[PDB]
Protein backbone atom coordinates (compact mmCIF):
# COMPACT_ATOMS: atom_id res chain seq x y z
CA UNK A 1 0.00 0.00 0.00
CA UNK A 2 2.70 2.53 1.20
CA UNK A 3 4.38 3.34 -2.52
CA UNK A 4 6.53 5.56 -0.89
CA UNK A 5 10.15 3.81 -1.95
CA UNK A 6 8.77 3.36 -5.60
CA UNK A 7 8.13 7.47 -6.16
CA UNK A 8 11.34 7.98 -4.35
CA UNK A 9 12.99 5.96 -7.00
CA UNK A 10 11.39 7.99 -9.97
CA UNK A 11 12.44 11.26 -7.82
CA UNK A 12 15.97 10.15 -8.15
CA UNK A 13 15.83 8.56 -11.77
CA UNK A 14 14.46 12.00 -13.03
CA UNK A 15 16.37 14.34 -10.71
CA UNK A 16 19.56 12.35 -11.90
CA UNK A 17 18.43 12.65 -15.94
CA UNK A 18 17.20 16.28 -15.13
CA UNK A 19 20.94 17.02 -14.03
CA UNK A 20 22.42 15.67 -17.24
CA UNK A 21 19.67 17.46 -19.04
CA UNK A 22 21.20 20.30 -17.84
CA UNK A 23 25.11 19.48 -18.30
CA UNK A 24 24.36 18.90 -21.70
CA UNK A 25 22.29 22.37 -22.45
CA UNK A 26 25.67 23.73 -20.84
CA UNK A 27 28.24 21.71 -23.02
CA UNK A 28 26.16 22.59 -26.21
CA UNK A 29 25.99 26.54 -25.18
CA UNK A 30 29.62 25.96 -25.00
CA UNK A 31 30.48 23.91 -28.41
CA UNK A 32 28.44 26.84 -29.93
CA UNK A 33 30.14 29.87 -28.13
CA UNK A 34 33.81 28.10 -28.86
CA UNK A 35 32.96 27.85 -32.88
CA UNK A 36 31.90 31.39 -33.11
CA UNK A 37 35.70 31.69 -31.30
CA UNK A 38 37.50 29.16 -34.04
CA UNK A 39 35.47 30.63 -36.94
CA UNK B 1 -6.85 -0.95 -6.28
CA UNK B 2 -5.04 2.26 -4.82
CA UNK B 3 -1.86 3.21 -2.84
CA UNK B 4 -0.91 5.40 -0.70
CA UNK B 5 2.05 8.20 -1.78
CA UNK B 6 3.66 11.16 0.35
CA UNK B 7 1.74 14.84 -0.88
CA UNK B 8 5.49 16.32 -0.87
CA UNK B 9 6.89 13.33 -2.66
CA UNK B 10 4.37 13.84 -5.49
CA UNK B 11 5.15 17.79 -5.58
CA UNK B 12 9.11 16.64 -6.06
CA UNK B 13 7.91 14.24 -8.95
CA UNK B 14 5.93 17.03 -10.57
CA UNK B 15 8.75 19.62 -9.99
CA UNK B 16 10.95 16.77 -11.85
CA UNK B 17 8.81 16.38 -14.72
CA UNK B 18 7.88 19.24 -15.49
CA UNK B 19 11.77 20.54 -15.52
CA UNK B 20 12.18 17.44 -18.05
CA UNK B 21 9.53 19.36 -19.37
CA UNK B 22 10.81 22.82 -19.83
CA UNK B 23 13.94 22.02 -20.65
CA UNK B 24 14.83 18.64 -22.77
CA UNK B 25 12.65 19.68 -25.93
CA UNK B 26 14.90 23.06 -27.33
CA UNK B 27 18.29 19.98 -26.78
CA UNK B 28 16.62 17.63 -29.00
CA UNK B 29 15.11 20.24 -31.26
CA UNK B 30 18.06 21.19 -31.99
CA UNK C 1 0.27 14.13 4.35
CA UNK C 2 -0.67 11.25 1.79
CA UNK C 3 -2.52 11.00 -0.81
CA UNK C 4 -4.48 8.13 -2.80
CA UNK C 5 -2.71 7.02 -6.37
CA UNK C 6 -4.06 4.21 -8.63
CA UNK C 7 -1.69 1.23 -8.52
CA UNK C 8 -1.81 0.94 -12.55
CA UNK C 9 -0.80 4.64 -12.93
CA UNK C 10 1.85 4.39 -11.02
CA UNK C 11 2.69 1.69 -12.72
CA UNK C 12 2.64 3.53 -16.01
CA UNK C 13 4.54 6.29 -14.49
CA UNK C 14 7.33 3.75 -13.59
CA UNK C 15 7.00 2.55 -17.22
CA UNK C 16 7.93 6.16 -18.60
CA UNK C 17 10.34 7.05 -16.41
CA UNK C 18 12.19 3.86 -17.18
CA UNK C 19 11.87 4.65 -20.73
CA UNK C 20 13.14 8.06 -20.55
CA UNK C 21 16.28 6.52 -18.33
CA UNK C 22 16.87 3.97 -20.85
CA UNK C 23 16.82 6.11 -24.16
CA UNK C 24 18.16 9.78 -23.19
CA UNK C 25 21.35 8.99 -21.97
CA UNK C 26 22.60 7.89 -24.98
CA UNK C 27 21.19 10.52 -26.90
CA UNK C 28 22.50 13.16 -24.30
CA UNK C 29 26.13 11.94 -24.63
CA UNK C 30 26.22 11.90 -28.05
CA UNK D 1 -6.68 13.27 -1.60
CA UNK D 2 -7.53 11.44 -4.99
CA UNK D 3 -4.53 12.90 -7.15
CA UNK D 4 -5.06 10.70 -10.21
CA UNK D 5 -5.76 13.76 -12.45
CA UNK D 6 -1.82 14.64 -10.97
CA UNK D 7 -0.74 11.34 -11.97
CA UNK D 8 -2.45 11.19 -15.35
CA UNK D 9 -0.68 14.55 -15.71
CA UNK D 10 2.99 13.33 -15.42
CA UNK D 11 1.99 9.89 -17.49
CA UNK D 12 0.80 12.43 -20.24
CA UNK D 13 3.72 14.99 -20.26
CA UNK D 14 6.51 11.75 -19.85
CA UNK D 15 4.56 9.84 -22.46
CA UNK D 16 5.25 13.48 -24.97
CA UNK D 17 8.65 13.55 -24.02
CA UNK D 18 9.34 9.91 -24.73
CA UNK D 19 7.56 9.63 -28.31
CA UNK D 20 10.21 13.21 -28.85
CA UNK D 21 13.17 11.23 -27.47
CA UNK D 22 12.06 8.21 -30.25
CA UNK D 23 11.77 10.61 -32.73
CA UNK D 24 14.81 12.18 -32.33
CA UNK D 25 17.09 9.30 -32.00
CA UNK D 26 15.48 7.63 -35.16
CA UNK D 27 16.13 11.34 -37.04
CA UNK D 28 19.88 10.75 -35.44
CA UNK D 29 20.00 7.19 -36.63
CA UNK D 30 18.75 8.57 -40.07
CA UNK D 31 21.25 11.73 -40.54
CA UNK D 32 24.43 10.01 -39.58
CA UNK D 33 23.07 7.11 -42.20
CA UNK D 34 22.88 10.23 -44.77
CA UNK D 35 26.44 11.11 -44.15
CA UNK D 36 27.68 8.01 -44.80
CA UNK D 37 26.12 8.03 -48.48
CA UNK D 38 27.20 11.62 -49.16
CA UNK D 39 30.53 11.14 -47.87
CL1 LIG E 1 18.65 17.23 -7.79
CL1 LIG F 1 2.49 6.77 -25.53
Amino acid sequence: EDATNVVRGLIVELSNLNRLIMGTHRDLEAFKRLNYRKT
Amino acid sequence: EFVKVRKKDLERLTTEVMQIRDFLPRILNG
